[PDB]
DNA sequence: AATCCCCTTGGCGGTTAAAACGCGG
DNA sequence: CCGCGTTTTAACCGCCAAGGGGATT
């Protein structure tokens, strides 16, 4: 409601398709004009329905699979991603917000996770940052073709 | 064993189809993608064929004197017709 | 201790700076017959880059050897038509379709210069070593690393043996859950060789790698941010600098938007905490990661496990 | 339940009706009774129903 | 008598290789 | 009858996590 509102438009990205039901049934209870891409969508639907998100400004809210997003596509036209569950991989989540924040994106982007209190999910993402935190640590260290200084 | 310069000459020959090969994708591609554009623009055309069609109309119609003045000598005509 | 090299007379495009000074690298790389992992974000063009080098590699030298390039099958046809695109000088032979269309693009293959550069599929090699494994391939590349991340993976194990001169690696990051990835890519640029039947080695194995790095690595991780700690994570980085290769996004791109992050806590329903803990309770004493998916099937919805009921009435089978 | 994908009565009759759901679609004959509930529903090509076999309950 | 490779399993996402196939003639 | 050209799909591989075997010093 908040991001309506605002004028943002959100992204779903969840883990199991049953949850891609469950919020499809939901957004449908509350009218928002969305489209929907899971792991069955034919290339040419993918990159075609891809395309038509980019272009089509009605739909407020896309819902991904955040697993199929390994093989990346140009999605330039969101303005803010919202993690309904969190992955192991931590990888993954990276190259999902890959997909909204990219080279040509002119509008600043907002991480939304959703975690249960006192559950598992804590743990998920304790996981998932301490993952990140060893990420951190090979990967900040300067590599880029230079040692001085 | 080919020479180098004989390798390049191969290469040129290559690069010659190669733009051939890619200037028909891109027609290809253009192609397609007006077709996709068309085939929406079509779906987005669904009425009846060629059938007389009954309208209705209301709209915010802007008025000056002159046209008032003009409305009226038109219904004076109509008057003096009568 | 390397300078610009001249970019390619028969390159057709404009790479920017920072690419051309990608390709020095990597023609340094080359030029000390060595092996090394590409680490480069996203968007920079890690294809583009590796088209610069093979063309750099036929222009400067006499380098135009049969190349082999592994891409998942959609970033194929992607990456053949950008091969296209920047620089079509090289007869490109494309792996593709049916088995019986597989042999006929073999057909004749072995003719010199009938190829130039070969465009495989990771799976289609994993199903068809058995036929590329009998050439040697002059300069090997592999697309996105992260495929062959796991050295149990079969993949990992048939592209492993290959005959090559060199290889190259390409991953937007080499480590994305746990230190034996790292060295899986690492031993991947560097196995074990063997001359005059001896075993040369030229990377340490997993298990020793694992033993006299991921414990220092451990302690890091255990505690954030002391002498040896820091001693370690730089020994680490200096053993990892001369192969490795990667240029971060943020100061290369220096017109990128903003971000934020936010962390919402959402509390349990009724029927939520019901079946978690009847979940746990269940799982206290079976499996124990079948329960721990039913636990997070628990907190994604209820309607998981079942929907509320569309009461009706009872039927009768025949009234009096 | 499905989406409906037509609407043909036999001919008080018979109608045959086409349901197509995420898994698969199926085409089905109803008695009249159903066809005066999905009358009254006001049910077209495109419409999601909801037919309980034991009540003859259309929704 | 204390430790490694595989097990051990849900729901995911790729991804070729037959099944079963109008039609052209 | 036999492919031409075709679409669908079955079936298998990677996950990806925390223990838990049961073979080895
Ligand atoms: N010097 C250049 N001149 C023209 N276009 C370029 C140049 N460098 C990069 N590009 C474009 O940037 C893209 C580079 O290819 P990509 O495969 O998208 O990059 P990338 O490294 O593969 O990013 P990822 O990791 O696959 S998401 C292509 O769309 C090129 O057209
Ligand atoms: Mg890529």
């Amino acid at each position: 409601q908040q991001l309506k509102d605002n004028g943002h438009r959100a992204l779903i990205f969840t883990q199991m398709t049953k949850v891609l039901d469950v919020l499809e049934q939901f957004l449908n209870y509350h009218g928002y004009l969305y489209m929907r891409l899971d792991g069955a969508t034919k290339i040419e639907d993918r990159q075609i329905l891809t395309e038509r998100f980019n272009t089509d400004s009605r739909i407020t809210v896309f819902i991904l699979s955040s697993r199929s997003g390994g093989l990346g596509i140009n999605l330039t036209g969101a303005d803010t991603v919202i993690f309904y569950d969190s992955d192991w991989n931590p990888a993954m989540d990276k190259q999902c917000q890959d997909r909204c924040h990219r080279i040509g994106q002119t509008r600043d982007v907002h991480i939304y996770r959703f975690v249960s209190e006192h559950t598992i999910e804590s743990n998920i993402l304790k996981k998932a940052n301490q993952k990140r935190q060893l990420d951190n640590v090979v990967i900040q260290e300067g590599d880029f073709t230079t040692d001085y200084f | 064993m080919l020479t180098q310069e004989e390798r390049l000459r191969i290469a040129k020959e290559t690069e010659k189809l190669n733009i051939l090969s890619l200037d028909k994708f891109k027609e290809q591609e253009v192609w397609k993608k007006e077709n996709r554009l068309a085939l929406q623009k079509r779906q987005k055309q669904k009425f009846q064929p060629n059938e007389t069609i009954l309208q209705f109309l209301s709209t915010a119609w802007l008025m000056t004197p002159a046209m008032e003045l003009e409305d009226r000598k038109y219904w004076q005509e109509q008057l003096n017709k009568r | 201790s390397v300078v610009d090299v001249p970019v390619p007379s028969l390159l057709r495009g404009n790479l920017r700076t920072y690419q051309k000074q990608g390709l020095n690298w990597l023609a340094s790389l080359y030029n000390n017959h060595t092996n090394g992992i590409l680490a480069d974000e996203m968007g920079l063009g890690k294809t583009i880059q590796t088209i610069s080098l093979l063309a750099y590699l036929a222009c400067e030298k006499e380098n135009w050897g049969p190349h082999l390039i592994v891409v998942p099958t959609s970033v194929l046809l992607n990456w053949e038509m950008e091969f296209k695109r920047f620089a079509p000088g090289f007869k490109v032979l494309t792996y593709y379709g049916s088995p019986q269309q597989r042999k006929e693009k073999r057909k004749g293959w072995n003719k010199p210069d009938a190829f130039h550069v070969c465009i495989v599929s990771y799976q289609l090699v994993v199903q068809d070593q058995h036929s590329f494994k009998r050439k040697r391939w002059q300069y090997m590349v592999l697309d996105e690393a992260h495929n062959i991340k796991n050295f149990r993976s079969t993949r990992w194990q048939a592209l492993l043996n290959f005959n090559t001169q060199r290889r190259l690696l390409l991953t937007g990051t080499p480590l994305q859950n746990n230190l034996a990835e790292l060295w899986s890519l690492l031993y991947f640029l560097m196995p074990q060789t063997v001359i005059d039947g001896k075993k040369v080695s030229g990377f340490a194995d997993l298990d020793a790698f694992q033993q006299w790095f991921g414990r220092p690595v451990d302690k890091i991780i255990e505690t954030g941010q002391d002498k040896e700690t820091k001693k370690t994570v730089a020994k680490l980085h200096q053993v990892l600098r001369p192969y490795l290769l990667r240029r971060l996004k943020a100061d290369v791109e220096k017109q990128m938007p903003a971000k934020y992050e936010h962390i919402v806590y959402c509390k349990l329903s009724k029927r939520q905490r019901f079946l978690y803990d009847d979940f746990m309770s269940r799982a206290q004493t079976m499996s124990i990661v079948n329960c721990l998916m039913q636990l997070r099937k628990v907190c994604n919805h209820p309607n998981l496990f079942e929907v509320r009921p569309i009461l009706t009435s009872f039927v009768l089978e025949h009234c009096v | 339940e499905g989406e409906v994908t037509e609407l043909t009565p036999e001919d008080i009759s018979h109608v045959i009706v086409g349901l197509k759901s995420a898994k698969g679609t199926k085409t089905l004959r109803l008695d009249p009774t159903i066809y005066e509930s999905i009358q009254r529903e006001k049910v077209s090509i495109g419409d999601v129903i909801y037919i309980e076999a034991n009540t003859g309950a259309v929704k």
